[PDB]
DNA sequence: CGCCGCGTCAGACTCGTAGGAGGTTAAACCTTCCAGCAAGGGGAAGGTCAAGGC
DNA sequence: GCCTTGACCTTCCCCTTGCTGGAAGGTTTAACCTGTGTGCAGTCTGACGCGGCG
């Protein structure tokens, strides 16, 4: 991505957008939907998660 | 007499080097064109040896360019048919000022149009998997390749979860059933049995087998054990 | 022979003697090395008379009988000519069925009106309803 | 021996931009293999329509 | 739930006229004609080897 500046940030931590990190964290997620229950496999995650 | 002729070889070589392959391979046919010319020669007709000699290589090498000169094999038929195709392309193109239409010159050639269809779609050839797609020497064409053939991980995984689930709702049902329709549909091994092998291992039965089918049915078509693929019915 | 002017001097074309071959139905002639069906005055008047036999109607079995009977120079006018006139018969019966459909054909048309009509009472003789 | 010349090898990183070719060189005579047509007809092998006996 | 039990269907291969058309694959013609090239490639260049050559 762009960069830009956080001038309160603790400094630590990072800017993001969230998308990205939506994408980037996407398994993760099918996983624990499956675990606690609300989509109990993938497709019915991946349809919650679109 | 292999000797004596060796330059009228490469002057029709040279003559037709006009670009389909390469020099030597063409001048070597053609020395193999003037082997069999004298290997055979009459000589009571009182001509000029060479002119016999010429015809025959012409052949020889101008089949030759025509069997080779692609990693795809189209034999001769295929070619000669482009060769008049495109000598009447030229005249067209003269007399039209404008390139031909299939109709027009499948008339004058007299000949019907899915075969020009198939030709056109065939007479052309490959493009070279490292050729500079890029402005510059940015990348080649191998990047904008796809691997269109083997797995998604995803389906994978969704495909291992199918026969969790499956294996498990078959724990669910008789053992009979369950072991008998595992080993019916080829489930647990590597080969398929099929009505009657199936029943002559257990018994001679027929078609209280197909109804042992059907019960296994309804055992599982029961709205509380489906929903381990109510969401395979999408599968 | 060279096996095209023989097709054309029989009329037939090379895949038809070929076919003719493959049914046994005359002297089997030899190839040359390069593979040319070495036809013959025998092969010949073999495939006139082969010929000619189905344009009279002998099928491909009773004409391959027929150069048998060339072929047999112990042949017997009898037997052939009582196979000509089982054929003149078996021709008659044909005719005879024929013109016997002809005129049930005949008997639909004229009946019919012919006046552009959904009431088309040939479809309806030939059909089984109402 | 101490030049003179020739000959090979090297020449930052990451994103994306566009889809892309072209001109020409026998004809006849033969060979073998199969697709396909009417107009359907036999026939194998799974089935599948009812129906019984415990 | 063990058995047929009879009798019906659907599919799939294979067969019976008289050929026809297609595809792939072969072999010979007497007037002749005798050493390319054909567009490069614009010379990058400093360090370094080594061949010949004094
Ligand atoms: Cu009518």
């Amino acid at each position: 991505s762009v960069i830009t500046v956080g001038p309160y940030l603790r400094l630590h931590q990072c800017g993001l957008p969230k998308k990205m990190a939506l994408e980037l964290f996407k398994p993760f997620i099918y996983g624990k939907l499956e675990l606690r229950g609300l989509a109990t496999t993938i497709k019915a995650a991946k349809k919650m998660v679109e | 007499m292999v000797e004596a002729n060796l330059r009228l070889v490469i002057s029709i070589a040279k003559k037709y080097t006009n670009r389909g392959l390469q020099f030597l391979d063409l001048i070597q046919e053609g020395n193999i064109g003037l082997m069999k010319a004298v290997d055979k020669f009459e000589y009571r007709r009182g001509y000029k040896f060479s002119t016999y000699a010429t015809w025959w290589i012409r052949q020889a090498i101008t089949r030759s360019i025509a069997d080779q000169a692609r990693t795809i094999r189209i034999p001769v038929h295929m070619i000669e048919t482009i060769n008049k195709l495109n000598r009447i392309s030229r005249q067209m193109l003269q007399e039209m000022g404008r390139e031909p239409t299939p109709e027009e010159l499948a008339e004058r050639m007299l000949m019907p149009e899915d075969k020009i269809r198939k030709v056109l779609k065939i007479a052309k050839e490959p493009i070279s998997m490292e050729t500079p797609i890029g402005d510059d020497e940015d990348s080649h064409l191998g990047d904008f390749i796809e691997d269109t053939t083997l797995e998604l991980p995803l389906d994978s995984a969704t495909t291992e979860s199918l026969r969790a689930a499956t294996h498990d709702v078959l724990a669910g049902l008789t053992a009979r059933e369950a072991k008998v329709l595992r080993m019916r549909f080829g489930i647990d091994m590597n080969t398929d049995y099929t009505l009657e092998e199936v029943g002559k291992q257990f018994d001679v039965t027929r078609e209280r087998i197909r109804q042992i089918e059907a019960k296994a049915l309804r055992k599982l078509r029961h709205p509380s054990r489906s929903e381990v693929l109510r969401s395979f019915l999408d599968d | 022979m060279n096996i095209s002017d023989v097709a054309k001097i029989t009329g037939l074309t090379s895949k038809a003697i070929r076919f003719y071959e493959e049914k046994g139905l005359v002297t089997p002639p030899m190839r040359s090395e390069n593979g040319y069906r070495t036809y013959t005055q025998q092969h010949l008047n073999e495939l006139t008379l082969l010929r000619q036999a189905r344009q009279v109607g002998f099928n491909l079995e009773e004409s391959g009988e027929l150069v048998n009977l060339f072929n047999d120079p112990q042949r017997h006018s009898a037997d052939v000519k009582r196979r000509t006139l089982e054929k003149v018969a078996e021709i008659e019966r044909h005719i005879e069925e024929l013109q016997s459909m002809r005129d049930q054909l005949l008997a639909l048309a004229n009946a019919c009106p012919g006046d552009d009509s959904a009431d088309c009472p040939i479809i309806e003789n030939l059909s089984g309803c109402c």
